[PDB]
Formats: C-alpha cells, sequence, structure tokens
C-alpha cells in the first residue's frame, strides 16, 4: 500500500545525494552495529541464509551468510527476530510493485534508511 | 530496465572502475579488466571522488557500446545512482552522461563491490587511477 512511500523515500537518499542509505548484506550488517540504521528495508522473498558454524579445533563459532554446522536460519526471520536490538524498525516488502521491483532487482532486496552518514571506506 | 546487480552469465567483457581523490588534492579515474587497464585519466582540478567515481562508470559504459558488460565499482553512489535510473540535483553535469551511457551496451551488469577475480579487478582500478592522479598532471 505504502511500500512506495518508503522504498521512493529510500530512493530519494540516494537521488538526492545524502549518503543516508545502505543496500547489501555487509553494509547493512555493518551500519546495524554502529546504530545508525533507523528503518531497515527487507524483501519479504530474501534467499540470504545465516549459518552458524563451528571453528575446527577450537571451541569458537563464526558466522557467515551466504546464498560442522551448529545452526541455520533465514537472515530475514533472524532479522525479525533480532531487529530491535539495534533500532532500527523494520519494513519487509514485495517486488510486486515497481518500487519494490528496482529494490530487489538493483539493490539485492537489503538496505536501510540510515540515520547518518557512514563511511564503508 | 534490463539492468541487474548480478553479473550476467554470457558476458563478453568483466570491468572494474575506480575514481579516487587523493590527499597531499588530485583525482584520477580508470577501467580495467581483472589483468589489463583499458582506460585511464587524470581529471579537473581536484574534482570530488564521487564526480570520479561516476565519470569512471560513464567511460566504461560508452567503450562497452553493443557488447554484453559486467562492471564492478566500488563507489556506493556511483552504484546507487545507476540502479534507480527512473527519475537541484548534485552532479547533474556527470548523472545525464551515465543515464544517457547505460543504454549503449547490449547486456549490463553492474555489481558493487567491496586473491579472487573481484578483489584483484578492483584492486587494479585503484591502483590505474591513484597512478594516472599522483604521476600527471591534468589536462
Amino acid at each position: 500500500i505504502q511500500e512506495k512511500k518508503l522504498i521512493g523515500r529510500y530512493f530519494d537518499e540516494i537521488s538526492q545525494d545524502t549518503g543516508k542509505y545502505c543496500f547489501g548484506v555487509e553494509d547493512t550488517l555493518k551500519a546495524l552495529e554502529m546504530g545508525a540504521v533507523e528503518i531497515l528495508i527487507v524483501y519479504e522473498n530474501l534467499d540470504i541464509m545465516r549459518y552458524v558454524l563451528h571453528c575446527q579445533g577450537t571451541e569458537e563459532e563464526k558466522i557467515l551468510y551466504l546464498t560442522e554446522l551448529i545452526e541455520s536460519m533465514p537472515l530475514l526471520e533472524w532479522f525479525a527476530n533480532n531487529y530491535k536490538k539495534f533500532g532500527a524498525t523494520l519494513e519487509i516488502v514485495t517486488d510486486k510493485s515497481q518500487e519494490g521491483s528496482q529494490f530487489v532487482k538493483g539493490f539485492g532486496g537489503i538496505g536501510g534508511i540510515l540515520r547518518y552518514r557512514v563511511d564503508f571506506q | 530496465p534490463d539492468l541487474t546487480d548480478q553479473p550476467l552469465p554470457d558476458a563478453d567483457h568483466t570491468w572494474y572502475t575506480d575514481g579516487s581523490s587523493l590527499l597531499q588534492r588530485k583525482a584520477g579515474a580508470a577501467v580495467t579488466t581483472e589483468t589489463e587497464v583499458i582506460w585511464a585519466k587524470a581529471l579537473p582540478a581536484g574534482t570530488s571522488a564521487q564526480r570520479a567515481e561516476l565519470i569512471a562508470l560513464t567511460q566504461a559504459l560508452k567503450m562497452a557500446e553493443g557488447k554484453k558488460l559486467n562492471v564492478y565499482t566500488d563507489s556506493r553512489y556511483a552504484f546507487a545512482t545507476a540502479h534507480i535510473h527512473g527519475e537541484e540535483i548534485k552532479n547533474k553535469d556527470e548523472i545525464l552522461a551515465l543515464l544517457k551511457a547505460l543504454f549503449l551496451p547490449k547486456r549490463l551488469s553492474i555489481i558493487h563491490c567491496p586473491h579472487s577475480a573481484e578483489a584483484r579487478g578492483n584492486r587494479m582500478a585503484d591502483q590505474a587511477a591513484r597512478k594516472a592522479a599522483i604521476t600527471e598532471t591534468p589536462d
């Protein structure tokens, strides 16, 4: 309904050269952990899996996003359950609209409106 | 509106663009493969990294007229701008240039990149851009 208002808003940050946007798994995660994502925009059929993996000899732990195992889950589901800890409101969306289609075809179905400008150096 | 952010399987060229603006203020732009520089220039007096990045991308697109191109930028701005085609505004000059250039290739994928091919190609492009900038006096 207003899928298109939010993604429009997202696109405007790009078009207005604000730097207050992020896209893809790495920038978005990194941005989330700096407290910088205001709205987190995610494609509802996002295909990325979040694998929790064991490191061979050690009793240490290593996470991995892909497209011996400890736990596996869709990152979307991971976002749904865990987004409030970065705060960060969450908007799941679809590609049956034109704004949503470009988001998915062109921005990888994952991105955010940002509180402040971030580097990603 | 055939424009994807993930590679085409059937591509003739896989190119990597960069456009630094340097410390010391110097500005280069470049286009490369994994292993070979195709095009490199220094840019007018201390122009911004955003303007150089777009120039480098607009130029990849120009030279790929009628070919099937994957091209990599490291610029979020140049990638983002190019992907929101569908539209006071800053870098208007360079954005119109980029918007028409988009229509020249036969197939186009514009992909973002942060010892695999991608790592080496990005590296190559930044080297050549950061070397046409330092060792070269504009026009």
